[PDB]
C-alpha cells in the first residue's frame, strides 16, 4: 500500500442532470471504444 | 448473528470494546472470569468494558447503499475497459 | 445493529472505547474532525481512540437507478426534514403554552394557600 | 405540588372546573452549504427536480441525436442483461439471508419494549405504596380535626 | 507531490517496495549507494527493488468525484438530522414532563377549592347561630 485535490464544481438539481449527462457519456464513450 | 466462541445464535449479545466483535454474554462472561482477557486478540478486557438512541432507523436496503451500489457499477465497467484496452 | 448519529444499518462499524456506542465509520470520523469529542457523551475522543456482513436483495427491476430510485431518495430527504423541521418549531410553541399553564397554576395554588388555612383559622378562633 | 392521583379515587367536572380557573390566570397573564438552500425551496414548493426522462421513449430513423440514443439503450440493454444474471445466479438465497437478519433486528426492539414496560411500571408500583401511605395518614388528620371541631363547641 | 529525503517536488517518482512511500530518484539512489537500507524504516533495499519512472500505460490521461461530492454532501444530511432529531426528543421530554406535573398541579386546585368551600358554609352556619 503506497495530492488529493477537492473538485469544487461551482455554485443541486442541476449537479443531478450532469451526474446523468456523465453516466450518459461514459456509456457511449465506452460502446465506441468495444466496436472500434 | 453468531457468536465468535461458540457458535450459536447468541440470546443475550454483548459487544466488546478490545477486539470488536459480538460475543454472547453468559460465554463472555465465563471467559472474563477465567483470565481477564478478549478471546479473539487476547487483549485485557473486564466485564464493565464489554457493552450490550433517538434517531429512528430503517433496514438497509437498495441513500448510502445507492451510493456504494454505482462504485460497484462503475469500478466493473473500469475493469470492462481494460479487458479492450489490452486485446 | 444500527448507527447512533444518522439512523443507518453500517456497512463498517466501529466503537468508541469512552462510550459503548457503535457508530459508522465515515460519521464518526467526521464529527471527530469537525469537534475532537465523543456525539453523546462529550468525552474527549480521536480517530485513533476508536476500535472497528449485511445483504440488501437488489430488486428484480434494477435506467430507475438513475432516474426513479434516486429520485425517490432525494425526495424523501428532504421533505421528511422540512416536517421535522416543522414538528420542532410546534414543540418550542407547545413548550411555552406549558410554561405559562403552569405558572397560571402556581399563582392559583400560592392563592389557595393563603385562603384556605386562614379559613381553618378562622373556625378554630370561632369556638373562643 | 402534591395531588394524590392512585388515592383521589376527582370527575370530569373538577377537570372542567380547574381548567377554568388556570385559564383566569392565563387571561390575566397572557449549518450545511447550498445543499440545505435547494432541499428547503424543493419541500416548500412541493416539486421534486425532473429527471432524464429520455432513455424510455426514443424513435427510429431519427438523426445523431437518436443515433447516441439509440446507442444508449444498447449499453444499458447489455448491462441489465449482465445484472440481472449475477442476480438469479444467487436466486433466492441472497434474498432469505437478509430476510434472516431482518428477524434478529426486529426481536431486539421487542426486548426492550419490554424493559421499558417492567421499570415503568415498576416505578408506578413505588408511587402506589407512597399514595396509599400518606392517604391514610391524611385522613387520621380529618379525623381528629373533626374531633376537635366539635370538641371545642360542647366545652363552651 | 513532494520527495521524502529532501522535500523537493518529485519530477521522476520512485518509490521503494519495503515501505510505501515516494522518493525522488536522485537521492534514494544516493541513499542506496550510501547504505543498502530503506531510509524511512532502515528496512533491506536495492536499486533494483524500487519502482521507477510514471506508470501511465493502457490507461489514457468527470464522474468518479461527482459521486465522491454526492456521498460529502450526505454527510452533513446526516449530521444535521441527529442534531434536529436530539433538540426535537429532548424538548418533548419537557412537554411530557410539564403536561403530566401541570393536570398534577391542576389536580392541586380541585382538592384544595372544595375544602376552602367546606370551610365557607361551616363557618356561617356557625356564625348566624
Amino acid at each position: 500500500e503506497i495530492a488529493q485535490q477537492a473538485s469544487l464544481t461551482e455554485s443541486i438539481p442541476n449537479l443531478l442532470t450532469s451526474l446523468q449527462n456523465e453516466w450518459d457519456a461514459i456509456m457511449l464513450e465506452n460502446f465506441k471504444l468495444r466496436s472500434t | 448473528m453468531l457468536c465468535a466462541i461458540s457458535g450459536k445464535v447468541p440470546r443475550r449479545p454483548v459487544l466488546s470494546p478490545k477486539s470488536r466483535t459480538i460475543f454472547e454474554k453468559s460465554l463472555l462472561e465465563q471467559y472474563v472470569k477465567d483470565t481477564g482477557n478478549d478471546p479473539i486478540t487476547n487483549e485485557p478486557l473486564s466485564i464493565e468494558e464489554i457493552v450490550e438512541s433517538a434517531q429512528q432507523a430503517s433496514l438497509t436496503e437498495s441513500i448510502p447503499n445507492l451510493l456504494t451500489s454505482l462504485q460497484n457499477e462503475w469500478d466493473a465497467i473500469m475493469l470492462e475497459n481494460f479487458k479492450l484496452r489490452s486485446t | 445493529m444500527l448507527c447512533a448519529i444518522s439512523g443507518k444499518v453500517p456497512r463498517r462499524p466501529v466503537l468508541s472505547p469512552k462510550s459503548r456506542t457503535i457508530f459508522e465509520k465515515s460519521l464518526l470520523e467526521q464529527y471527530v474532525k469537525d469537534t475532537g469529542n465523543d456525539p453523546i457523551t462529550n468525552e474527549p475522543l480521536s480517530i485513533e481512540e476508536i476500535v472497528e456482513s449485511a445483504q440488501q436483495a437488489s430488486l428484480t427491476e434494477s435506467i430507475p437507478n438513475l432516474l426513479t430510485s434516486l429520485q425517490n431518495e432525494w425526495d424523501a430527504i428532504m421533505l421528511e426534514n422540512f416536517k421535522l423541521r416543522s414538528t420542532l418549531d410546534s414543540l418550542t410553541k407547545k413548550l411555552s403554552t406549558v410554561m405559562y399553564e403552569r405558572d397560571a397554576a402556581k399563582l392559583v395554588a400560592a392563592q389557595l394557600l393563603m385562603e384556605k388555612n386562614e379559613d381553618s383559622k378562622d373556625l378554630p378562633k370561632s369556638s373562643q | 405540588m402534591d395531588g394524590l392521583s392512585f388515592v383521589d379515587k376527582i370527575p370530569d367536572g373538577y377537570k372542567n372546573e380547574i381548567d377554568q380557573l388556570v385559564k383566569k390566570e392565563f387571561a390575566n397573564i397572557k449549518a450545511d452549504n447550498s445543499v440545505s438552500t435547494l432541499t428547503n425551496a424543493l419541500y416548500t414548493e412541493y416539486l421534486k427536480q425532473r429527471n432524464n426522462k429520455k432513455r424510455r421513449t426514443p424513435d427510429f430513423n431519427d438523426d445523431d441525436d437518436t443515433l447516441f440514443l439509440e446507442e444508449y439503450r444498447r449499453k444499458y440493454p447489455r448491462i441489465d442483461t449482465s445484472r440481472y444474471i449475477p442476480n438469479e445466479s444467487s436466486e433466492v438465497s441472497l434474498l432469505g439471508i437478509v430476510d434472516s437478519y431482518l428477524k434478529h433486528q426486529e426481536i431486539v426492539l421487542d426486548t426492550l419494549l419490554p424493559q421499558t414496560v417492567s421499570n415503568q411500571w415498576r416505578i408506578n408500583n413505588d408511587y402506589i405504596r407512597q399514595t396509599c401511605t400518606i392517604v391514610e395518614e391524611m385522613n387520621i388528620q380529618q379525623r381528629k380535626q373533626i374531633n376537635d371541631l366539635e370538641i371545642y363547641r360542647k366545652r363552651l
